[PDB]
């Protein structure tokens, strides 16, 4: 796909694993083998070897630079590069957008609506932050019932 | 009536008429006027597809463990060959699902409209309530009619057996994803060492 | 004159900040010759910081 | 606590407590699950 | 090949379309669209002496109103199609 | 009555032949657009019902499908074999100039009718057998659009079978389907 | 120089005159408000154009309005 070799069989990706441990191994040569800063570089090497063995096992595509490239078209092999964490993101981002929208409706029908935005009512906030879990069923539910959008006759419009 | 949470106020929309009502709408997914008519029809197909799902996931796998059917596992049943192509059987299903669900779609939208036959109109369905198509094709024994207190109990028994099957089928799905073993063998591996075969050990 | 005191009106004046906005009538002047007698109070201020403005009855409808 | 919790519910304190929890969570995700470029699930 | 027959038949086909087929389609559209109009008046009516529609050049003796401009328009398409055909054949 | 129980819209009352109320997107909502759509639905269907015998009957008699009998014009020499016989006047500039003259004279004479009903069904010279001047008139117009929409769906089938399976024709798609019908369906096109 | 225009939305609150630093505006009698007075700009040739009157006008939108036009030595604010 797109002229990119897989990273498990890429010679450039294995070259970057070789020259990263060798950079960290030469950093280890000036420390005692049981010393505290040498345990951090030894944990860095095992973090590096975990990283390169994770990138090759996920079917990542590596170019001529030896670097893993993401295919965001919507490929059946490449769902976890953009499509799977994008749907994970939009669920979380729609959770932020739904509990901030539902908080403003809950404080617009209050005695002092502007004091509830500088001082956020946490019992009112936390009872709808739980309610933002099921938000695609509540956003399209408000879209189908007409409560999501406001009619243009009740919207402040600058003159022509 | 009993509720899902003692000391919690029941919502104003779930008033206790609906069979299976335990005041369980914490996230307010059926608040809106006219919305609880759609969410019962959604619950009824999902509960009946899950009881159809649980009878095809657990019962042929249990009888495979006894060994009187030798049926393959349900998560490997899509790889099994038949007299038809597996891709072909998808589209033949959704042409038949285009008929059966759109007749069901008009019943939710316009109740009392599609109880008559499209071909031979003397054959009419005897169901009166929305979501309960009584007739010779669906209720040949006539168990869907009687007193309203008697009818509420058997409608409560559909959804309580149905919500268990939904949880069941959702359980088999995640069990086959992280353990890759069929769910009757997951039960039999839990009656041997229960404290070592747990969701933390299977991650 | 005016719609009503203490009523909810919507402003039809194009150059106001509160165009298509809900406002509360606090005073209508019944003296003749006044061009903009209806005094409408708004919950939100404009850029000048005021919420009190005078409109004609032709620039308001009851909502 | 009729006014101490009101101060604790203000916009800068609740932004500090949420983003302290938010960056506290995302750092602790990045310890046990580091170098995460592809979501496997 | 056959330049003298391909060009003549293709010009004669488009002139047959211009006189007997598309002449009610063209005469209706030059009356519905009319003269070009700026600000409610014609360009000649607004003061442009060079925008006057010529009538001596448009004075036709054809009974259907088919003038020499329509000869120069439909016959131009018959040569455009006729040299489309000759270039496609000679390839 | 394209959906039992569905409310038919106000611009589709049922008095039209074939008025089954099928307009979910509301394309015929404009009244003057809807009068053009009724004379467009019938010319299309009548060309489609002149096309289904023009596809199957050349294929069933063995002179190829409607694609391989059409590729001769792109070839410099194809000789225009009709019923197994090459016509002498079958050149691409010859048969296109006749088609851009004869059909264009037919379509310009068709568009010249001011009546919005004689544009639909003209009669007279186009009805020499006198079935329009008979006892049944409404059900034959319902027969026109039910047969016409079937051939309109058929020509849509005809076209997308050639895109999905190039080099094969609709009776050859029928012969492929008649051998092993549970393996070779639209799912071969949907699922590659 | 500058053209200062008063519109009929004025309530006669007088603060456009009080904010004026070059004595352009004055309050004349009027019949279109509760205060029975409207502003006017007779000495509009003395207007610097600072729009302090527009900053002090509580009417939405503004009743006093200053349009910056041809600028002379009055409206440039020079002492040399
Ligand atoms: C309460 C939640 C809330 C909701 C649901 C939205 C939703 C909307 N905003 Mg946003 N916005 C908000 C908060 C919110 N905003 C706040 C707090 C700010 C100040 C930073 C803005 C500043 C703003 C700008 C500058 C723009 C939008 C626009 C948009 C639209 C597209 C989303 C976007 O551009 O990315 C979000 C944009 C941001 C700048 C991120 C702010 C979101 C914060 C982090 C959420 C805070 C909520 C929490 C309870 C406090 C959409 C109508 C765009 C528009 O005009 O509509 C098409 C646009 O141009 N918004
Ligand atoms: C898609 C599944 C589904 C649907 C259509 C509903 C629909 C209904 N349920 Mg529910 N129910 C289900 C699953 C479902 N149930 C299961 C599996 C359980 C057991 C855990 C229950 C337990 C239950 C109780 C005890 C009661 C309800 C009731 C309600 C009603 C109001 C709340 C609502 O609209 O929820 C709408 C829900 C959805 C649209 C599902 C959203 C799922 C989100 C997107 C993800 C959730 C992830 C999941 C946990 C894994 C409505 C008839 C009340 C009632 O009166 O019933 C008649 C009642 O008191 N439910
Ligand atoms: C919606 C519910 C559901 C679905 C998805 C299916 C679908 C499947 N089951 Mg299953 N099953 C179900 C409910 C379900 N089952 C129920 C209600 C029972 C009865 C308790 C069974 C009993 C059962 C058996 C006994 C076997 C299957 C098998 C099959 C497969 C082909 C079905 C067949 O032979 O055509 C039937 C066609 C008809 C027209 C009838 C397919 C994977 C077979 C399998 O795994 O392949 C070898 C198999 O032998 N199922
Ligand atoms: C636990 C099983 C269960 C239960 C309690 C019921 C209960 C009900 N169903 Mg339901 N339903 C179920 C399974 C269930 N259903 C499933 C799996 C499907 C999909 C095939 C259906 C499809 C369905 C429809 C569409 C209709 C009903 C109707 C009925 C009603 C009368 C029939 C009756 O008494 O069934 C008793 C059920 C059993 C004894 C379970 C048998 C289990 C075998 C042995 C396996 C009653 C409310 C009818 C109705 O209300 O019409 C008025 C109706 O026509 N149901
Ligand atoms: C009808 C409900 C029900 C029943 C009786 C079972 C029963 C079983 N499941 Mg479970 N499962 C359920 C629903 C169900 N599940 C649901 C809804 C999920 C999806 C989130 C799972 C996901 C799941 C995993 C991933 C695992 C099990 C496993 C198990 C066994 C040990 C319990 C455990 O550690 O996981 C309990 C996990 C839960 C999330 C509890 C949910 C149960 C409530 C009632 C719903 C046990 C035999 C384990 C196994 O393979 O056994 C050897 C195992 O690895 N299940
Ligand atoms: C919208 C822009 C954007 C996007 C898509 C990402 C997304 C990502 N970055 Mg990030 N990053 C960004 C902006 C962005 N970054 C910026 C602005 C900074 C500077 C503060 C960084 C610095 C940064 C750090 C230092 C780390 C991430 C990491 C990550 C991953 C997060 C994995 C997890 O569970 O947490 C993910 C691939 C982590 C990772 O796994 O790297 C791949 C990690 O090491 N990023
Ligand atoms: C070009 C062909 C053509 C045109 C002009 C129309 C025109 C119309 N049809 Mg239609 N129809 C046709 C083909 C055609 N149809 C075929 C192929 C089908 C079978 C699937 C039907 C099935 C159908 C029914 C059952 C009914 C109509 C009716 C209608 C009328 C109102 C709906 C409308 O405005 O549709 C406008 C449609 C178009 C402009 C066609 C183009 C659509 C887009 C641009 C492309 C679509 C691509 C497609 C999905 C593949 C109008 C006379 C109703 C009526 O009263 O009939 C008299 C009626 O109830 N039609
Ligand atoms: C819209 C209708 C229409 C169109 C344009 C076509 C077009 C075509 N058909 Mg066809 N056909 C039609 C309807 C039509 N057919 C119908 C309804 C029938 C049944 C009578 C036939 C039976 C027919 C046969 C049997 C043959 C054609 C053939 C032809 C081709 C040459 C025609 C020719 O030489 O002119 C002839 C002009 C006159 C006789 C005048 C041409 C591509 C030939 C073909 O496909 O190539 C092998 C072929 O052999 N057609
Ligand atoms: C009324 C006209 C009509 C009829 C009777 C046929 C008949 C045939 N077509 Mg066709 N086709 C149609 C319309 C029709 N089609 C339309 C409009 C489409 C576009 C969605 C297609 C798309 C199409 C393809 C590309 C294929 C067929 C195939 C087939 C076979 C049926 C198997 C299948 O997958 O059906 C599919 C039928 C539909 C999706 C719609 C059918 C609607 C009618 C009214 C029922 C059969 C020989 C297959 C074949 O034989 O090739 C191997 C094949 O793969 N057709
Ligand atoms: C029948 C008749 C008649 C006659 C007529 C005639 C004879 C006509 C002719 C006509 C003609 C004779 C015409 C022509 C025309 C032509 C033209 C008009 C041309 C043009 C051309 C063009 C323009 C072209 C172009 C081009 C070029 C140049 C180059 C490049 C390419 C192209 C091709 C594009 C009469 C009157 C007696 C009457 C009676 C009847
Ligand atoms: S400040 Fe504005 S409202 Fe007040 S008197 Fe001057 S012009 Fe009128």
């Amino acid at each position: 796909v797109a002229g990119l070799t897989p990273c498990k069989e890429s010679k450039g990706f294995a070259k970057r694993q070789k020259q990263e441990i060798k950079k960290l191994e030469g950093r280890l040569k000036l420390y005692a083998p049981d010393s505290a800063p040498a345990l951090a570089i030894n944990a860095t090497i095992e973090k590096t070897k975990r990283r390169f063995e994770f990138y090759g096992n996920q079917g990542l595509l590596c170019g001529t630079d030896g670097l893993p490239h993401l295919i965001v078209d919507g490929d059946q092999a490449h769902l976890g590069e953009f499509v799977y964490p994008g749907l994970v993101f939009l669920y979380i981002a729609g959770w932020i957008g739904w509990v901030g929208r539902a908080y403003l409706i809950d404080v617009r029908t209050s005695k002092k609506p502007t004091e509830k935005e500088i001082i956020i009512d946490v019992p009112l906030a936390l009872r709808i932050m739980s309610k933002g879990l099921t938000w695609p069923v509540a956003a399209i539910g408000e879209l189908r019932s007409g409560k999501l959008v406001e009619k243009s006759s009740n919207i402040t419009v600058s003159p022509r | 009536r009993p509720l899902w949470l003692p000391g919690s106020e029941a919502p104003k929309w779930l008033d206790g008429s609906l069979p299976g009502d335990y005041g369980f709408d914490p996230l307010d997914l059926a608040a809106e006027p006219g919305r609880l008519n759609w969410m019962v029809q959604a619950e009824l197909v999902h509960c009946r597809w899950a009881m159809l799902g649980a009878a095809g996931i657990f019962i042929p796998e249990l009888l495979t463990k006894i060994g009187i059917l030798n049926t393959p596992s349900w998560y490997k049943a899509g790889d099994a060959t038949y007299f038809a192509d597996q891709g072909t059987l998808f589209i033949v299903e959704l042409l038949l699902m285009a008929w059966a669900e759109s007749r069901r779609w008009a019943d939710i939208a316009r109740p009392g409209s599609v109880n008559t036959d499209p071909i031979f109109p003397n054959n009419k369905l005897t169901g009166t309530d929305v979501g309960y198509p009584g007739g010779l094709w669906f209720d040949p024994l006539g168990w869907g009619s009687g007193s309203e207190d008697k009818l509420k109990e058997i409608r409560t028994k559909e959804v309580k057996n149905g919500r268990l099957a939904m949880l069941a089928v959702l359980g088999a799905f995640v069990q086959a994803n992280v353990t890759h073993v069929g769910p009757i063998d997951n039960l039999f591996a839990h009656l041997a060492d229960p404290y070592h075969t747990t969701i933390l050990q299977s991650l | 004159i005016g719609p009503k005191r203490g009523s909810i009106v919507k402003v039809l004046r194009r150059e106001s900040y509160w165009f298509n906005d809900t406002g509360k009538v606090v005073a209508v002047d019944q003296a003749p010759g006044v061009r903009y007698p209806v005094v409408v109070r708004f919950d939100k201020v404009n850029y000048a910081g005021v919420s009190t403005n005078n409109y004609s009855p032709d620039e308001l409808e009851q909502s | 606590m009729q006014d101490v919790k009101t101060y604790l519910s203000t916009a800068p304190v609740l932004a500090t407590l949420w983003f302290g929890f938010l960056a506290g969570l995302l750092i602790e995700i990045n310890r046990f699950f580091p170098d995460a470029l592809v979501l496997p699930l | 090949a056959n330049t003298a027959l391909t060009i003549t038949l293709s010009t004669g086909a488009l002139l047959f379309l211009g006189r007997f087929v598309f002449l009610p389609f063209q005469r209706d559209n030059v009356s519905r669209q009319g003269l070009p109009v700026q600000n409610g008046v014609t360009h000649f009516d607004a003061g442009d002496s060079r925008a006057q529609e010529v009538t001596s050049f448009l004075k036709t003796n054809d009974p259907a109103g088919f003038t020499i401009v329509d000869v120069l328009a439909w016959g131009a398409l018959g040569h455009a199609v006729g040299f489309f055909i000759l270039a496609t054949i000679n390839n | 009555e394209w959906l039992p129980g569905n409310p038919r819209p106000s611009y589709l009352d049922g008095s039209a032949p074939g008025d089954f109320g099928f307009d979910p997107l509301g394309l015929g909502e404009v009244p003057e657009n809807l009068e053009r759509f009724k004379e467009s639905e019938l010319i299309h269907a009548r060309w489609a019902m002149l096309a289904v015998p023009g596809v199957l009957i050349p294929e069933a008699l063995g002179y190829g499908n409607w694609v391989s009998a059409q590729k001769w014009a792109a070839t410099p020499g194809g000789q225009a074999t009709y019923l197994g016989n090459p016509v002498p006047w079958g050149n691409l500039p010859v048969i296109l100039a006749i088609e851009f003259l004869a059909i264009a004279f037919a379509e310009s004479q068709r568009n010249g009718e001011p009546d919005p009903e004689k544009r639909k069904y003209p009669g007279g010279a186009f009805d020499p057998l006198g079935f329009s001047k008979g006892a049944n008139l409404e059900e034959l117009k319902l027969k026109e659009i039910k047969n016409g929409r079937l051939a309109l769906v058929a020509f849509l089938g005809f076209a997308v079978q050639a895109i999905a399976y190039p080099g094969t024709g609709p009776l050859e798609n029928l012969k492929t389907h008649l051998a092993d019908p549970w393996h070779n369906t639209i799912a071969h096109v949907i699922i590659p | 120089a500058h053209s200062v225009k008063i519109y009929d939305t004025c309530i006669g609150c007088t603060q456009c005159v009080r904010a004026c630093p070059t004595d352009v505006l004055e309050m004349v009698p009027w019949d279109g408000c509760k205060a029975s007075q409207i502003a006017s700009a007779p000495r509009t040739e003395d207007c610097v154009g600072c729009k302090r009157c527009e900053s002090a006008c509580p009417t939405d939108f503004l009743s006093v309005r200053v349009y910056l036009g041809a600028e002379t030595t009055r409206s440039m604010g020079l002492a040399y």
